[PDB]
């Protein structure tokens, strides 16, 4: 388990998908929110409440 | 000391304006744009014509169109320094007096559901300064062709040591006391609008309103050649 | 339990006239008496 | 909301090429009018016409209290009516919010006291000095507002003329000053450590100097520099909602300097020209 | 061009295929030419 | 929830049951600009007090008066209910009852703040912001204004040679002296006469009445501020006047401790 | 001994409100006009109860933050007192304007607003009055003060009090007193209260005449 | 990179124009032969015909109208025109155009419930259309 | 003007009455940092809050959440407390604050993706309780920490840094100044840039004298801070995260 | 919960003179048309919010035939559905299908508004000055149980004196 | 949310109208029955115009005075919309009828020069009395103007200042106890008179009344004086007027300001009587 902040990358297009509260650059998935991560998977960076 | 063996001030006669031009058309980006000035006083007038309601939709009304007047004064206009903001209140009845005149004559018939604003700011003011805005108000529409019942026009007048003045300044409005500026709309004689501040006694009253009404006469027979020369060099360059 | 205020106490008719003045008016009105009656 | 999309990459790659879409350069200005002394009622005034937009500068001379922060020397003062002649869409309270924030740069490009030379304000230290108060009304704004502000609020300055007075005291409370006659009055301020506003508009990769409506409706973000005379650059400003990478700030911080030493050393010449040129003569024409 | 009755006048580079939106970018001479048509019809 | 969603459980659903005082810590001398500054949080309700001190002419009435403004703020920061702009209804109502406090109990006396009776006189600006609104925004406004009162210092001025002169730093600061100690309890009234202590943001606003109890030690009643009405019989107020006693003795040895812990 | 000055009350003299109590006590005088039930804006859509929303001016200066206050306090007993449930999604205004000042203020008030609230014909469970005890530096206290009773006294306390069972509804309060003095002051208001509600039911039988 | 200032230059009349075209102005009075409809851009006044909007006059045999210079686009059957879109209603498009209200566009002319949220899709708030009227 | 308590009509501060010169803090390294003590959700009733401490640099931030082509238009009060600094300033304010708000909803905007919030609103508080210091960079990085830990969707973190100039013979910048510092300052500059992206966000920074290599010397060099100051705020998002 | 005289009927009563009414489930209201939106048009009551109505509602009607109604004329009906949950409407038809006199009242009468508690005096079976006022000279007059009178007479001073002996006690 | 007018009403009262009859009784030209009624203390006045009530209320301090105008004493007027007159009287709903009846009184009353300025001035420069007065419209039934003007000149005769003593520069004030405070010095009474203008001005009438101004379309005001001279003159509602109307029309209210004259002075005489025996308020004519 690990929490993750918006700015930092989590991996690159071979490894993952952008599934859900990310988003795509040349290259890379950056998080868009503060909270865990879960995850040809799909990524997805989510916060506890909702 | 104000009139004395006939002259005034300004070096005029009791029943002659003062030196008053008129600009159509300044800017081009709006409908209609006016620039008059009256002496010293210098008026800017925009219109921008029969546009639909923006936004605060329920303001419409179903048969006749809207008429929205707003008055402001630029800061530097006299000596002391004067702010717009906080200091409402002589402005909006400026305003309210001009949506009065020009919901008079505008024929809000032909536009339903219609907006037209009139927006007046005023330069360097130098007494009868809602004479020149009106004055202004009306160039500025006669350019956006909204068709109207008749040419405005308004002046002042006072009544100093027996005789009247017309076309104050702001030297005669300041010391004397009676002022009375009116609107007139001339082709049915119908005065259109009236101000009078003053101790004025009613046995003279007659006079002074005759002497501003042909104060009046005479604005309607000078603008009226500036609108026929400006149509008349729009009309050579069309056909 | 009810606010009415007619089928309380007792009111009269309906757009009650006088003086023969109008006329399908007059008859409307013996109808009301009627069933006040 | 106020044109396409793809209007905008039609401008975008307009701009990428070097032809806009009225066809000037990169780095070239349009044709900038300037009249000095229009309104009769003030000690300064200017007036400044760039294609559309309309800046009308008046400047007036008051009396009071100095502060108590800075005694011995004088201030100035900005108001700015965004005035409802220029759009509807400011008519009766939106033009207090846009005219405030205008009034808030130029007292940052006046917070050098190298700027202008306030030790001449003073008439007699903690008692009395003077207070320019300087107005900007905008008639008509049609893109690149703060450029034609600074060249108008320039130009007055440069047209102030304020009056001559000394202050004699007693040890009663004889408040009596002179106003000497004779209005030769040459009290008039040394301009040339004044600075102008220029915008750099960024567009794409390139980046633009004098956008226009449609220019600055296609662009993100925009850099606002203000650069004087010599070499001498005050307050910067990013103005935007986008975002700006960090060397086209050092690129667009040259061509800013660049296009400030052509704008003051033009802005000069001109007025020179105006007062070289009949002041009893030219007519002066607001039409 | 197109000439519209009311006051819009709206200028655009020809196609020769003969809606999608083709947004390619137009080549150089073509863009001048858009600009020159403009600026004089601001004279006219 | 409900009134029988509140009233079926009769224990308070915080955990806390009837008479529960909840957990009140400051901090003191925080805020180092200012002059007096005291930090409030109770039952995770937070409000900042501070006081600025400034030279002004006194009133023609009182020439030898000082004013003392208080004002309390509430802004967006706290809570959705809210709006930003001029101050709400609340915000109005709180600063009059902080102001009529500070009159009531006399805290100060006007006189002590003079320095020339006439001519220059101490004006003492207290400015309360909340910053997390639960419930019972006066009892931690008027005891962080005790806090800050407190803290407060202030240099010594003369006028001398048609000078007015001010020793900052020249160690010349003094406590200002205070007289009294008034503490605030409010209450919570449901219809039945079930009257809670300290109410939270649901717990008052789905309760019906609000009263309040301003004390000193003495036994003497600053303020009775009861708006809400839902009836009320005098031996309940006694009830209330038993247990503000107890709340004032335990705030005096926190406020005590804490002082004498900040001593160096 | 203690009584109180001289009532006097007067109802519909206004045209236009839905309902006018004029309240003459001693030398102060307030007029109260009540708009019934009546159209709301949007945002104040409560669908339990009915808004009820009270202005109080003064006859001098424009009003300030201890008015909005003393406003709270008549809505607060109002909405106490009206029976609001009835009447959902609607508008109730409550409107005081300060005729003359001769010392307490908010008792006046509360019977203008009583009376203004009856005459109106909005549904209530009970009538409300106000009165007020001022303590002096002995402890002799003087039931509805004078202005110069009020400036002179230690302490001023102002009671709303309820009709049903003579609890107190509000309270209000500038002075330094102890408990005892509250309570034997809350025990000559209730006094007071029964004078002042007999007083209600004579001028209500007064009107109906006809 | 130059700039370049300059005085501001006075506008000159610059004169021959050669045209008999009938000039009113409002308020004046139009000749009435009798047999004349009416017009639009005039009004009846005391039984006689005075033009409204200064401008020239126009003869028709039975129809007898001032034109203006500058108006606003008035609606007429048979043109084309150009405008652009402000708002997206639930059945029809908001198009404003220099006329005296922002123009309508239904729906059912548009040539391609199924419709309605996919409406937004194909025809953007803000872009720029041509139509006949 | 009526709705708040009404005292005196005209009041002085007592600093300029105060007759004493107080020295200059003397000599220093210039990119010597302030220790930063960041926590968020340290409120209740707001949807996130941050806390940021920097010296005698306080600055408080909270969210209000979304309320009811189409875009998200976050709106940004700024108001500083009035018992902050040496001066007290009206409760309103008026002239100052908006002029920082505006660097505020210019330098929030590339960091909050708004593509996701279609006719919604965003309220951002800020608020300066102490004066210790850089004002601007504090109350950006406290609010950038609100709204992460509101939840909102972003690109990056903002981190900012302001700057200052000593006015001596040889002009050399300071990094992170204190309030002393900026009174005896000639001109001060405030940058801000997320980190992961590199780009920056708005600089604003009043200028009293300078040429153009030094400005972009003190733009790289608050750069380098702001990119140094980064992996606290990031230690101490992350533990409020796992208070969650 | 109000002020007035208890009166008993075998029911218990009070009544007041007050001026604003409530809407009430059935009673003859004079109103006055808002606008029109679509198939229903509102109008004012003078109550706490405008109701509805239809124009099939009106005596005869479908959507071939229109009912003559224009913005700002008083129509007179009763209330089918008032209570406090919902907007009130009402009707201008009976129960088994007519219009017993309902529907626009038309043009040239005196309209003004009185208190409820002078129609609740002068709608008794047992009056005094209807009789006298039909008893002196032709007129006609609608009672509407909201407050308010529509009077018309054959001339204009005639109807000026009984909107004044009408309104005056 | 105020009550529309019918369409009947609009036709009826037109057809009154086109026979000379207005709805009460009275004839064209006659105002309503008036009453003038006094408080407890000074300057507190109730005007009734007849189911019309405008309350008027003077208040008097010591200010600093204005710098331009340094020995005469300042005029504060304050005309305010209370919620109870009309319910379509929310606050911040109806500015435009705010303004036009506080401008109206502000001129009529201030430029007219109807109380003395100069008598009020203490010390120059440094103590000058301050006068404020307040009207609250409690009865909205008619017009506003005419009964603000009454209650206004009411309160303005009625009002006592308690007195000072200048003794070198020693400004010693009295309570109302120690000294009799002495009447304020007043020149004439002006007074205001309204006149509606139905159909483009064919029919003309005195005093409106509610319905009679919602089915108007023109208002004149005219402002007059015991000795027949006019203060103040303004029109309102767009209307057109040949100037034979409003020279007939002020000879009408040379009538009327001269009967309401007698009325203020009847209603002053008698309020003296019943205060010289006991102290009251006293009534006043209503005729």
């Amino acid at each position: 388990v690990r929490y993750c902040i918006p700015g930092e990358r989590l991996c690159n297009l071979e490894e993952g998908s952008p599934g859900s509260g990310t988003y795509t650059r040349h290259g890379y998935i950056f998080s868009s929110l503060a909270g865990c991560l879960m995850k040809l998977p799909v990524v997805s960076v989510v916060r506890e409440t909702e | 000391l104000l009139s004395d063996q006939g002259y005034r001030v300004d070096g005029r006669r009791a029943g002659e304006l003062r030196k008053i031009q008129a600009r159509m058309g300044v800017f081009a980006q709006a409908d209609g744009s006016a620039y008059i000035e009256q002496g010293n006083t210098k008026a800017l007038a925009v219109v921008y014509g029969p546009h639909e309601i923006r936004g605060s939709r329920a303001r419409a009304l179903p048969d006749r169109a809207l008429v929205n007047c707003q008055y402001s004064s630029a800061t530097f206009s006299t000596g002391e320094r004067k702010r717009r903001p906080h200091g409402d209140r002589k402005s909006c009845e400026m305003g309210l007096q001009l949506r009065q005149t020009f919901e008079a004559a505008i024929l809000t018939q032909l536009h339903p559901r219609s907006q037209i604003d009139i927006y007046v700011q005023v330069l360097q003011a130098d007494g009868g300064t809602y004479a020149a805005c009106v004055n202004a108000a009306t160039l500025a529409v006669l350019d956006a062709g909204i068709p109207m019942r008749d040419f405005v026009c308004a002046c002042s007048a006072g009544f100093v040591d027996g005789t009247a003045l017309a076309d104050l300044s702001h030297v005669e409005e300041a010391a004397g006391g009676p002022q009375l500026a009116l609107a007139l709309l001339p082709a049915s004689g119908q005065i259109a609008l009236l101000e009078m501040d003053a101790r004025l006694h009613e046995d003279h009253l007659e006079r002074v309103l005759e002497a501003a009404a042909q104060a009046a006469r005479d604005v309607h027979t000078l603008l009226d050649r500036v609108v026929r020369q400006h149509v008349r060099e729009a009309s050579i360059l069309l056909g | 339990e009810e606010q009415s205020f007619l089928l309380c106490e007792d009111l009269l008719y309906g757009r009650m006239s006088f003086r023969g003045f109008n006329p399908e008016v007059e008859k409307l009105m013996l109808q009301m008496n009627a069933k006040h009656k | 909301v106020t044109l396409s999309e793809a209007e905008k990459v039609y401008i975008v790659h307009g701009v990428q090429e070097d032809l806009r879409v009225d066809g000037r350069g990169c780095e070239d200005y349009r044709c900038v009018e300037v009249e000095t002394d229009v309104v009769s009622n003030t000690s300064g005034s200017a007036r400044v016409k760039l294609g559309h937009t309309d800046i009308l500068v008046g400047v007036k001379a008051e009396m009071g209290t100095p502060k108590l922060e800075k005694p011995n020397e004088g201030y100035l003062e900005f108001f700015v009516d965004c005035s409802a002649s220029a759009t509807p869409e400011f008519e009766g309270r939106g033009g207090d919010d846009l005219g405030t924030e205008i009034a808030n740069t130029l007292y940052r490009i006046f917070n050098n006291k190298s700027s202008v030379d306030l030790k001449t304000l003073c008439i007699s230290p903690r008692e009395h000095c003077w207070v320019l108060y300087v107005d900007v009304l905008l008639l008509e704004c049609g893109g690149n507002l703060f450029d034609a502000i600074s060249i108008a609020v320039k130009a007055a300055l440069f047209n102030t003329r304020i009056p001559r007075v000394r202050v004699l005291e007693d040890e009663e409370g004889s408040k009596d000053i002179e106003l000497s006659d004779d209005p030769y009055d040459c009290i008039r301020l040394s301009v040339e450590n004044v600075p102008c506003i220029v915008t750099l508009c960024k567009i794409g990769y390139r980046h633009v100097v004098d956008a226009t409506l449609q220019e600055e409706a296609c662009s993100l973000a925009s850099l606002l520099v203000s650069v004087t005379s010599k070499g001498v650059v005050t307050c910067m400003r990013k103005v935007g909602k986008g975002s700006l990478d960090p060397e086209s700030i050092f690129e667009m911080m040259e061509t800013g300097k660049r296009v400030g030493k052509v704008l003051h050393a033009s802005l000069q010449s001109v007025v020179h020209k105006e007062e070289s040129l009949g002041p009893k003569r030219q007519k002066v024409g607001f039409l | 061009v197109i000439l519209g009755n009311n006051g819009f006048i709206w200028i655009y580079p020809t196609p020769e295929h003969k809606f999608i939106a083709n947004l390619e970018p137009v080549s150089l001479a073509d863009r001048e030419v858009i600009s020159r048509l403009r600026n004089c019809i601001i004279s006219l | 929830e409900y009134y029988r969603r509140f009233l079926k459980e009769n224990c308070r659903p915080d955990g806390r049951e009837l008479g529960e005082f909840r957990t009140t810590t400051v901090n003191i001398g925080s805020i180092s600009t200012a002059d007096g500054s005291a930090l409030v949080k109770l039952g995770n309700t937070t409000v900042i007090c501070g006081v600025k001190a400034e030279f002004a002419a006194p009133s023609t009435d009182a020439p030898d008066k000082g004013y003392v403004v208080p004002n309390v703020d509430l802004p967006p920061l706290c809570s959705s209910r809210f709006r930003s702009g001029p101050p709400g209804e609340e915000a109005q109502v709180a600063s009059q009852f902080i102001a009529d406090v500070i009159e009531n109990s006399q805290i100060i006396q006007k006189e002590d703040l003079c320095i020339s009776p006439g001519k220059l006189v101490w004006v003492l600006y207290c400015d309360l912001i909340c910053l997390d609104y639960d419930g019972n925004i006066l009892d931690a406004c008027t005891f962080a204004l005790l806090a800050a009162l407190k803290n407060v210092q202030l240099p010594e001025v003369t006028i001398n040679e048609e000078t007015a002169l001010a020793e900052v730093n020249l160690k010349k600061k003094s406590y200002l002296n205070i007289r009294t100690h008034p503490v605030a309890t409010s209450f919570a009234v449901f219809d039945d006469t079930l009257l809670i202590v300290d109410p939270t943001g649901e717990e008052e606003h789905l309760a019906t009445g609000t009263l309040t109890i301003v004390m000193d030690e003495e036994g003497k009643l600053c303020c009775l501020h009861k708006p809400g009405g839902s009836g009320l019989t005098g031996a309940k107020l006694q009830d209330c006047m038993s247990r503000a006693v107890t709340r004032h003795k335990e705030v005096k040895k926190l406020m005590d401790e804490v002082i004498k812990s900040m001593k160096p | 001994g203690c009584s109180l000055r001289h009532f006097a009350c007067e109802q519909n003299l206004l045209s236009r409100p839905d309902g006018s109590a004029s309240f003459l006590q001693g030398d102060t005088s307030v007029l109260a006009g009540v708009y019934g039930p009546a159209e709301v804006k949007v945002s104040k859509e409560i669908f339990n109860k009915a808004t009820l929303e009270v202005i109080l001016r003064p006859k001098i200066g424009l009003p300030g933050v201890a008015e909005k206050s003393r406003e709270r306090l008549i809505r607060n007993t109002c909405e106490a007192v009206v029976l609001g449930t009835l009447h959902p999604r609607t508008s109730i205004t409550v409107v005081l304007q300060v005729v003359s000042d001769a010392g307490s203020l908010l008792a006046c008030c509360l019977n203008a607003a009583c009376m203004a609230l009856v005459d109106a014909g909005v549904p209530m469970r009970a009538l409300f009055c106000g009165v007020a005890c001022a303590l002096d530096s002995d402890g002799t206290l003087v039931l509805d003060p004078t202005s110069k009773q009020e400036k002179e006294a230690r302490a001023v306390l102002t009671f709303a009090l309820d009709s049903v069972e003579r609890k107190l509804l509000m309270s209000s309060t500038k002075g330094l007193y102890s408990d005892t003095e509250l309570q034997q002051c809350l025990a000559a208001a209730q006094a007071a209260s029964q004078h002042v509600f007999r007083f209600y039911r004579e001028s209500l039988q007064r009107r109906y005449s006809k | 990179m130059a700039m370049e200032m300059r005085l501001p230059v006075a506008r000159k009349p610059l004169s021959g124009r050669d045209t008999k075209k009938h000039l009113v102005v409002p308020g004046d009075t139009i000749t009435t032969d009798t047999g004349f409809m009416r017009g639009h851009g005039t009004y009846m006044g005391e039984e006689k015909l005075i033009a409204s909007v200064a401008g020239s006059v126009e003869r028709v045999n039975k129809l007898i109208c001032v034109k203006a210079l500058k108006t606003r686009y008035i609606g007429e059957v048979g043109d084309i025109v150009v405008g652009r879109i402000t708002e997206v209603q639930q059945k029809r498009w908001k198009v404003e155009t220099n006329s005296r209200l922002d123009s309508v566009l239904l729906l059912s002319s548009m040539n391609l419930a199924e419709d309605e949220l996919a409406m937004r899709g194909f025809l953007q708030e803000g872009d720029l259309i041509s139509a006949e009227v | 003007d009526h709705r708040r308590i009404r005292g005196p009509e005209e009041s002085q501060p007592p600093q300029l009455y105060a007759a004493d010169e107080e020295e200059a803090p003397g000599t220093r390294d210039p990119t010597r940092l302030r220790p930063v003590y960041a926590r968020a959700g340290l409120l209740s009733q707001a949807k996130g809050s941050a806390y940021l401490e920097a010296g005698g640099t306080k600055v408080l931030c909270a969210v209000s959440g979304p309320r009811q082509a189409l875009r998200g238009r976050l709106l940004c009060d700024f108001r500083r407390a009035p018992f902050a600094g040496r001066r007290r300033r009206a409760p309103p304010g008026g002239c100052e604050e908006r002029e920082l708000a505006l660097a505020l909803q210019e330098a929030l905007e590339p960091a909050v993706r708004l593509g996701r919030y279609p006719r919604a609103q965003l309220e951002v508080s800020a608020l300066l309780l102490e004066d210790g210091g850089s004002a601007l960079a504090a109350a950006l990085t406290a609010a950038a920490l609100a709204l992460a830990d509101a939840g909102v969707e972003m690109y990056d973190l903002v981190v900012g840094c302001g700057l200052s100039l000593a006015p001596g013979p040889a002009p050399t910048w300071l990094l992170d100044p204190t309030r002393l510092e900026e009174e005896r300052a000639a001109a001060g500059l405030t940058v801000a840039l997320m980190p992961v992206l590199n780009q920056v966000a708005g600089l604003l920074g009043s200028g009293e004298g300078g040429l153009t290599e030094s400005w972009a010397e003190a733009v790289r060099l608050g750069l380098e801070g702001c990119q140094r100051l980064y992996p606290v705020l990031q230690q101490s998002l992350v533990r409020a995260a796992r208070r969650r | 919960t109000k002020c007035g005289r208890l009166r008993h009927k075998e029911v218990y009563w009070v009544d007041s003179q007050q001026k604003r009414y409530v809407p009430v489930k059935g009673d003859h209201v004079i109103g006055i048309v808002t606008a029109k939106s679509g198939d229903i048009f509102k109008v004012d009551v003078g109550g706490s919010e405008p109701a509805s109505l239809s124009y099939l509602s009106f005596e005869g009607a479908t959507k071939r035939n229109r009912p003559n109604v224009q913005v700002g004329d008083l129509i007179y009906g009763q209330f089918v559905v008032a209570n406090k949950d919902m907007e009130p409407e009402m009707v201008c038809i009976d129960s088994c299908g007519r219009a017993n006199g309902m529907g626009v009242i038309g043009q040239d009468g005196l309209l003004f508004k009185v208190t409820l508690g002078l129609i609740r005096k002068l709608l008794a079976p047992d009056c005094e000055i209807i009789q006298e006022v039909g008893k002196l000279y032709p007129l006609e007059i609608v009672f509407g149980m909201n407050g308010r009178i529509w009077v018309k007479a054959k001339t204009i001073q005639q109807t000026l004196i009984l909107a004044n002996i009408l309104e005056a006690c | 949310k105020e009550t529309p007018l019918s369409n009947c009403e609009r036709r009826f009262l037109l057809r009154a109208i086109e026979e000379k009859k207005r709805l009460d009784g009275r004839q064209t030209y006659d105002y309503r029955n008036i009453r003038i009624s006094f408080g407890t203390d000074y300057g507190c006045c109730i005007v009734e115009l007849g189911k019309t009530r405008v309350l008027g209320q003077v208040s008097c301090e010591l200010v600093s005075p204005k710098l331009n105008r340094a020995t005469e004493g300042i005029l504060f007027f304050n005309l305010e919309l209370s919620q109870m007159a009309a319910p379509a009287f929310e606050p911040g709903r109806q500015s435009d009828l705010l303004v036009k009846l506080n401008r109206l009184m502000e001129r009529c009353l201030r430029n007219s020069k109807c109380i003395d300025t100069e008598s009020l001035c203490v010390v120059a420069g440094e103590k000058v009395w301050q006068i404020r007065v307040d009207l609250h419209l409690l009865n909205h039934d008619g017009n506003i103007i005419d009964a603000a003007s009454i209650a206004a000149i009411v309160a303005l005769c009625h009002f006592r200042r308690p007195d000072v003593s200048v003794q070198g520069d020693e400004v010693t004030l009295y309570t109302p106890e120690e000294r009799d405070p002495v009447p304020l010095s007043i020149h004439h009474m002006p007074i205001c008179v309204s006149f509606a203008f139905f159909q483009q001005g064919t029919y003309l009438l005195v005093d409106p009344n509610e319905r009679e101004e919602r089915v108007m379309d023109g208002l004149l005001v005219i402002a007059m004086n015991k000795h027949r001279e006019i203060c103040t003159i303004q029109s309102s509602g767009g209307i057109m007027l040949l100037k034979d109307q409003v020279l007939r029309c002020s000879k009408i209210a040379g009538v009327k300001v001269a009967e309401i004259t007698e009325l203020i002075l009847k209603a002053l005489e008698n309020d003296q009587k019943v205060r010289k025996e006991g102290g009251k308020f006293g009534f006043a004519e209503s005729i």
